[PDB]
């Protein structure tokens, strides 16, 4: 049981929507200013238009 | 004059308006159709209704009064401040653009298919159903009483206007009731004129995309409304005291009675330079200012500003509304008998020519008074701006030197001899030349004086050419000889060039002279 869980504690222990699609909109932006976040969820979350 | 305001055909006089036109069927089902759209708030419908049949047909689209009291408020809800509200009304954008953005253009586009009526490419009777419709909005957009700091009419029985139920259209107050109040249309106009010129990006969002777009409608259709109450309200032949009880109650003296304050001159040249690069002079009092609806001074964190504009930009676009709401003054003042003066409107030509002529000598930077004084059409402006740079010329010589030479430029016009003449005669007795004595120290206000004085001349020029042409420049003497004395006047400058106080030179008109009508510096360099 020792050695399985030393392999056990390799493996990671203990919701991300659009957290990469907006992580990237805000690395290329292209502004200096406040960049408010309401602003990136609300352009990374259409999903109709 | 033209065909918009000669043409009564199809007309049906009423006692509430005389440029009433009756309705047709095809007209009728129109109005119905977007009253009912605006009814369920589906402007975009709208918009698009009125878009897809723009410039496709010869027949024209005519758009109601009221439907057109519902694109001014629109415009009103500009993104920046209103953009989940927007959002919320349309959420799937098909047209990509934002509401105000569309109705403040297919005004515009409305106000120019108005303004120049083509029988050709438009149907008479539909261009006369539009220009009643605008009148009837311009009727409805009336001002109120001046304040320091009934509801809806009908003329057409035939369908139920949609603004009869409702007064906001998206939690904003429709423009005609807002303006309708005693201190709206002045202080919208005083933060218009206000947020031209701000740096904040907030304040000059506000007017350079909602204010100052609907104030250039309302004073090109105050005009037309103006020059159709001239041509056909008044009774033609008159005793010259009826005609000015009529000019007082028309569109622009009502226009102007909202701005009438205690004096008009001076207060009115605060007004309509407010913000400006002027010293405030007497130290007058600061006119309150307070946005029109809500928070126009606030940014919504969704909207991003991602548009940047230069300085001279905006000083042009402020110095053109500010020429236009100028000329609009000088358009009411003009139909002014001689020695009569108005009645409601406490108004003399005089006196707003002196204020203009000493706001614009109190101009410490010479780019707005280069914008000012700088017209893409001189035939537009051709009533007002010869006299506004005569009175500036006479105030510069009056301040400048102790001489003051009378000005009888704007009446020399008509003959450039005469002009050359008096040209010749201000330059001899040097109130045009640099003055010896300002001293070194001030030698920079004597040099933007002299600079504002030389616009002023080159103003005067630029007409005079539009009046009389190139036709007499080195055949007649007098012309020849005013050419050798403003190279005289250049060679005076030269003199305090040479004197080396300030490494830059001194403005010189001789090449400016010389492109319009100086025939190449005479022989200097026509070789």
């Amino acid at each position: 049981l020792q050695d399985l869980k030393k392999e056990i504690l390799d493996s990671p222990r203990s919701i991300t929507s659009n957290t990469v699609a907006k992580s990237e909109l805000q690395k290329s932006i292209k502004f200096s200013g406040s960049i408010p976040e309401i602003y990136l969820d609300v352009v990374t979350k259409e999903t109709i238009s | 004059d033209g065909a918009l305001i000669n043409s009564v055909l199809y007309v049906s006089p009423r006692n509430g308006a005389h440029y009433f036109v009756e309705l047709t069927e095809k007209h009728l089902l129109a109005f119905e159709m977007l009253n009912s759209m605006c009814l369920l708030e589906n402007y975009d419908h709208v918009l698009l209704f009125l878009e897809c049949q723009f410039g496709k047909s010869h027949n024209l689209a005519v758009i109601p009064f009221d439907i057109i009291l519902v694109l001014f408020t629109l415009s009103t809800l500009s993104e920046y401040y209103k953009e989940p509200i927007l959002r919320a009304n349309d959420p799937y954008n098909t047209s990509r653009e934002t509401l105000s953005r569309r109705a403040l253009k297919l005004l515009q586009k409305y106000l120019a298919i108005l303004k120049e009526f083509d029988s050709e490419q438009y149907n008479l009777y539909d261009l006369e159903l539009l220009r009643c419709q605008f009148f009837l909005a311009i009727d409805t957009l009336t001002p109120k009483k001046q304040k320091w700091g009934k509801t809806f009419k009908n003329p057409y029985r035939s369908y139920i206007s949609c603004l009869e139920q409702r007064n906001t259209i998206l939690g904003n107050r429709l423009l005609n009731l807002k303006l309708n109040e005693p201190g709206e249309f002045i202080n919208m106009i005083l933060w218009t004129l206000s947020n031209s010129l701000q740096e904040s990006t907030p304040l000059f969002l506000s007017s350079h995309e909602i204010w100052m777009p609907l104030l250039e409608i309302l004073i090109d259709l105050f005009s037309c409304r103006q020059d159709y109450f001239i041509q056909h309200e008044v009774a033609q032949n008159v005793s010259k005291s009826l005609f000015v009880q009529r000019l007082s109650e028309s569109p622009l003296a009502v226009f102007f009675e909202s701005l009438n304050t205690r004096n008009f001159a001076n207060r009115f040249s605060e007004y309509v330079f407010l913000n400006c690069d002027y010293k405030l002079p007497s130290d007058n009092y600061a006119t309150p200012v307070h946005p029109v609806y809500n928070g126009e001074n606030t940014i919504v964190d969704t909207y991003i500003p991602t548009i940047k504009c230069s300085p001279l930009y905006k000083s042009q676009k402020s110095l053109a509304l500010r020429r236009k709401l100028i000329g609009s003054c000088f358009k009411l003042l003009l139909r002014v008998p001689d020695g009569h003066r108005l009645i409601t409107p406490r108004i003399v030509a005089d006196d707003v020519i002196q204020g203009i002529s000493r706001t614009l000598a109190s101009f410490n930077d010479i780019l707005q008074f280069k914008k000012f004084f700088m017209t893409e059409n001189l035939s537009q402006e051709s009533y007002f701006i010869p006299l506004l740079a005569e009175g500036t010329l006479s105030e510069i010589l009056k301040d400048t030197q102790e001489c003051v030479v009378i000005l009888t430029l704007v009446e020399n016009l008509s003959d450039g001899v005469s002009f050359c003449n008096e040209v010749i005669g201000l330059v001899k007795s040097k109130c045009f030349a640099f003055t010896e004595q300002c001293s070194q120290a001030s030698y920079e206000e004597a040099v933007l004086n002299i600079e504002k004085c030389d616009v002023c001349l080159l103003v005067l020029l630029r007409y005079l050419l539009h009046l009389i042409g190139t036709e007499a420049i080195l055949d007649a003497k007098e012309q020849l000889e005013m050419l050798h004395a403003i190279e005289k006047n250049d060679s005076g400058r030269r003199q305090w060039a040479k004197a080396l106080n300030l490494g830059n030179d001194p403005p010189l008109l001789y090449p400016i002279v010389s492109q319009m009508f100086g025939v190449h510096d005479k022989s200097v360099i026509i070789e």
